[PDB]
């Protein structure tokens, strides 16, 4: 797995973290963790299993938020 | 032999032609002004409307015209700022009672012109025996109330202020001046206080002196206030309200003066509700809670609403320094209390924000049980500009109408939460504050 | 009536239909009537975005209140408009226009590594005469670091950077000397209050310039209008006018039940009644009830 | 009829505020 | 006199696009 | 105004400077005595000085009875202004109705003649535009909805070119 962040992780952040990312094998694997720091998320975590990516970062979540803004004033 | 309406039709024929001068324009506000015509209002718009109209202006018709503009007590922005053309123009050909005027007058309408507030204040600093005390009182109202932070003049006025006894308007205006700065200067404070001691020529002057002491929270002098309580019918309800927040500002304890200062406001208020704007009604509340006064049945709940309402509303246009502000105190707050990793603290931020019985949202608040303890940001707009650099009376007034909402407020102000450079010692700082002012938490 | 998110951005708003409409609801809550509770809810990008479609309503009035200085003799007409304009602005919710538009580079370049993703991710919010003058003096850095110039401060070639960035921006003519020690504070205030007055009268300066910028494009462009207006004959000038106002009319009545439409045909019917109110009495003008 | 009010001729008449109006109460009902 | 209702935000801080000033008069002098 | 004024019958003006109306005071130290002179009619009044801080209680609050709004009826009245502008250079067009008569036809060129009544059609076409003073009212309300979209942005209304310039400088020669 690989997990990205904005800051490094926390010791609590890093648990609730990896309880998030082990809903995501669809099996009973135990699968393991590698951080890495990319400072143009602005927070949220980007799990990178090579196989499905879930971007949770908050990056993405203002990027679909103005497109969706965007979606709604051309149609209103 | 005396006649008013014929008068009037006078004036209303005299500048509804094609080439009024200056000169006729000034004389026909100044003679506006003299007659008290409030009652009648498109002859004082034909006033201004030639008044902004006229492009030749000398020295005294421009003070003229400004000084009626003034007393007269029309605000119309255009036509005010559109005179500071020939107020600038014209500036060492003006003489000093005429400076004063003119500058008082168009700080009176808050004509933002930095370039003739700096062409004043140099004037004043560089010609200070040349100007009367009240000449210079003038200057400073003129020039706080334009949205300039002067202090070389605010110093070389209160120089004159500690030489020289000066008039208990002066004075007034002067005290209304610094407290549109927010400097709370003692040390000139200490001299203005002293002329109000054979009693104030206007009621006027007492209101906004004590509500001068009130948002510089210095004292009650127990003159304003007999001098207040012994004049309350000469003040306009905001006039009155606006004194009654200083009072109770102020710590006094004196309910017949506030009851004669609600006397005057509660029947107009009662006539009018929506009159007056709500900051104003946020000012009763606040004089209604501090002091005690009570009100009308009718009123004091309705009050209780517009605070709430005034509250919002300067949250919600948080000056976004102050936001980043109550963010910060905030997570020192949920640190203090006990949150070390980060999504505990973002969790115990985002439940520390519980709202009010009067409707309004407060930003830090906890609640241990049966008791609450409130936490309170005081940014920099709250704050004096002298180097003791303490609060003002707007947050004193918020922690005391909060108090009687069952809370205990404690209050971090930013002069002192700013030094810490670590987030364990900006928690100390408010675990300090907080269990100073409610300790049982 | 509101949903009561507006009606605290209209408490501090002087204009007129939000506070005939905040008088109604004062008129409203005295009667017994209670408030409503503010959401604390929202997280920050409704909040933004709530922010910025509710401040238009409180700019969009006060614009067409403010009369423009157009053609008038001198600089403080243009002061008037431009007052008038930060007043708009303070009352519509926004800061003073400077620590706005830092604000905004806050916002733009949070997350920036190097000067020339500042210079890309805030072109449109700066003068291109400015950015190129910038970016000429990127590349003459750029050359003798022969590596990006990374955003730290700390750095040599930052400092060489800058000390050039300040030499064309003292060369635009903007003291970068004064901005830089006012925003950047003093502690003695005594000392602080001539660096006060110098950024203040350069920013006086600056914001005249702005406005009477403003005000020269609007009148170019009402002289070009009406240069290609008096080319025309009238009867092409009196169809064309007509066509185009019963077009917008019939557009402004294809919608009904909204709200704008209706208030579209009722103001429309105000300019009728104001046409009536001045034929009726040429000397006085319209009739007003005092 | 004639001589409406004084507040109901300070509004400028044919600005927008409510095509945003109807934008916003539209928009956030539907961005929540 | 009506105009047509905008509810767009100018997000660039921009020069205003000042216009030329047009040769009517000069050609009315002509 | 602020809720606060600092002036009457102290500094105040004494007399008039026009002769169109005539302004004598008689200011004593506890009340004042304004005869004014105006036209056919007089005024003599009294007033104290405690008398005049009654007149800024109740506050004026002018406004502005507009048509449309106040900055469309500036743009219109900057229309106006410039179409006096091309109207008085109408004013100094040669009269040709003394070169109306059939001495001046017979004695004239056919072409020229035909362009002189072109030449002076065309006048008539000018001034029949330039004074069609009902179009100004429409024809400002198409400079005004890019100036409002101006004003309406996302940072400032006032906001434009040198200060962002200047809030550039700040922001780039700042540590970072």
């Amino acid at each position: 797995c690989t997990v990205i962040t904005a800051e490094p992780l926390d010791k609590l952040e890093r648990v609730e973290l990896t309880k998030k990312a082990e809903k995501f094998v669809d099996a009973g694997f135990k699968l393991v963790m590698q951080e890495k720091i990319d400072k143009k998320l602005l927070g949220g975590f980007v799990i990178e299993f090579s196989d499905r990516r879930v971007d949770m970062s908050t990056a993405k979540k203002v990027e679909e938020f103005n497109n969706f803004v965007n979606k709604l004033v051309l149609s209103i | 032999e005396n006649d008013v309406p014929a008068i009037l039709k006078e004036i209303d024929s005299l500048v509804s032609r094609e080439a009024v001068s200056a000169k006729e324009v000034s004389d026909a506000a100044v003679a506006l002004t003299y007659l008290q015509v409030k009652a009648n209002r498109r002859l004082w718009g034909k006033v201004l409307e030639k008044a902004g109209a006229a492009q030749d202006y000398d020295a005294a018709s421009l003070t003229n015209l400004l000084w009626a503009i003034n007393t007269g007590g029309v605000e119309h922005f255009k036509t005010v700022a559109e005179l500071a053309g020939p107020a600038v123009s014209l500036l060492p050909s003006l003489s000093p009672v005429q400076l004063s005027i003119v500058v008082e007058a168009l700080g009176g309408a808050g004509v933002k012109n930095y370039e003739l507030y700096n062409k004043a204040s140099a004037v004043v600093v560089s010609k200070i025996g040349e100007f009367k005390p009240a000449e210079i009182a003038r200057v400073l109202y003129g020039v706080a109330f334009g949205g300039v932070n002067d202090v070389a003049l605010a110093k070389a006025a209160g120089k004159v202020f500690a030489s020289t006894e000066v008039d208990s308007r002066t004075a007034a205006q002067a005290l209304y001046a610094l407290a549109k700065l927010g400097r709370a200067d003692k040390a000139t404070v200490d001299a203005l206080l002293k002329s109000f001691k054979k009693g104030t020529e206007s009621a006027s002057d007492a209101a906004a002196a004590s509500f001068a002491l009130g948002s510089l929270s210095f004292k009650a002098e127990k003159a304003i206030v007999d001098a207040l309580k012994a004049s309350a019918g000469d003040l306009a309800p905001a006039q009155a309200v606006e004194a009654a927040y200083g009072l109770a500002l102020s710590g006094a304890t004196d309910a017949e003066a506030f009851k004669a200062l609600f006397g005057v406001v509660a029947p107009a208020i009662e006539k009018a509700p929506d009159a007056l704007e709500v900051s104003s009604l946020a000012q009763l509340h606040v004089a209604s809670t501090i002091s005690g006064a009570k009100l009308p049945a009718a009123v004091g709940s309705f009050v209780a609403k517009a605070f709430g309402l005034a509250a919002d509303a300067a949250r919600l246009k948080r000056s976004s320094a102050e936001s980043a502000l109550v963010a910060d105190v905030a997570a020192a707050t949920a640190v203090a209390f006990g949150a070390q990793y980060r999504p505990e603290v973002a969790s115990a931020v985002a439940s520390y924000v519980k709202t009010a019985p009067d409707g309004s949202v407060l930003d830090i608040a906890i609640t241990k049980g049966d008791a609450k303890v409130l936490v309170q940001a005081v940014p920099s707009s709250l704050l004096t500009s002298t180097t003791p650099a303490k609060p003002l009376g707007h947050v004193a007034a918020y922690s005391k109408v909060r108090e009687a909402q069952g809370y205990a407020v404690a209050v971090v102000p930013a002069n002192e939460f700013e030094a810490l450079p670590d987030q364990k010692a900006k928690a100390q700082y408010v675990l300090a504050a907080i269990k100073k002012v409610a300790p049982s938490f | 009536a509101v949903s009561k998110k507006e009606v605290l951005y209209f408490l501090s708003s002087k204009d007129a239909e939000s506070s005939t409409a905040v008088k109604s609801y004062l008129k409203s809550l005295y009667a017994g009537a209670q408030v409503e509770a503010t959401e604390t809810d929202a997280s920050e990008l409704i909040a933004q975005l709530e922010k910025k479609y509710l401040s238009a309503q409180v700019v969009e009035p006060g614009v067409h209140n403010i009369a423009l200085p157009l053609g008038e003799s001198g600089s403080a007409p243009v002061k008037r408009y431009a007052a008038e304009l930060f007043n708009l602005g303070a009352q519509a919710g926004f800061e003073c226009p400077f620590i706005e538009v830092s604000k905004k580079f806050g916002q733009e370049t949070a997350t920036s590594e190097t000067v020339k993703d500042v210079l890309n991710k805030t072109k449109s919010y700066v003068s291109a005469d400015y950015n190129a003058a910038l970016n000429e003096v990127l590349s003459s850095v750029e050359a003798e670091i022969n590596g990006p110039v990374l955003f730290d401060g700390k750095t040599e070639g930052f400092k060489k950077f800058a000390a050039k960035a300040k030499a064309v921006a003292v060369s635009r003519g903007l003291p970068a000397d004064t901005i830089l020690a006012y925003c950047a504070g003093s502690a003695n205030e005594d000392a602080a209050d001539k660096v006060s007055k110098e950024f203040f009268t350069w920013f006086e300066s600056a914001y005249t310039a702005d406005a009477a910028a403003e005000v020269k494009a609007i009148e170019a462009e009402a002289a070009s209008i009406l240069d290609r207006h008096l080319a025309k004959p009238v009867a092409q000038i009196r169809k064309e006018q007509a066509s185009a106002y019963a077009s917008l009319l019939k557009r402004a009545e294809t919608a009904k039940g909204a709200k704008w439409a209706e208030k579209y045909l009722e103001d429309v019917k105000a300019v009728q009644w104001f046409d009536a109110s001045v034929a009726e009495a040429p000397a006085s003008g319209p009739k007003v009830a005092a | 009829a004639d001589a409406k009010a004084l507040d109901e001729l300070r509004k400028p008449k044919f600005s927008s505020k409510y095509l945003i109006q109807h934008v916003s109460q539209k928009l956030i009902p539907a961005v929540k | 006199y009506l105009a047509p209702l905008r509810s767009d935000f100018t997000e660039e801080i921009t020069a205003p696009k000042v216009a030329s000033a047009s040769n009517l008069v000069n050609e009315w002098n002509n | 105004l602020t809720t606060f004024t600092f002036s009457g019958l102290q500094d105040a003006p004494v007399a008039a400077l026009s002769g169109s109306i005539k302004l004598n005071v008689a200011a004593k130290a506890g009340k004042a005595e304004v005869t004014v002179a105006a036209g056919a009619a007089k005024a003599a009044t009294q007033v104290s000085a405690a008398a005049l801080r009654k007149l800024s209680g109740s506050k004026i609050s002018l406004a502005e009875v507009a048509r449309i709004s106040v900055l469309h009826s500036s743009i219109q009245n900057y229309l106006l202004s410039l179409s006096n502008e091309r109207y008085q250079l109408l004013s100094q067009w040669p009269d040709f109705t003394t070169m109306y008569g059939k001495d001046f036809y017979y004695r004239a060129h056919p072409e020229d003649l035909k362009k002189f009544y072109d030449a002076a059609d065309e006048y008539y076409k000018l001034y029949e535009t330039v004074t069609e003073f009902d179009s100004l009212s429409a024809l400002a309300s198409q400079v005004v909805p890019n100036y409002a979209a101006r004003r309406r942005s996302t940072v400032h209304p006032a906001i434009g070119s040198t200060v962002a310039d200047g809030a550039f400088t700040n922001f780039l020669l700042s540590k970072q």
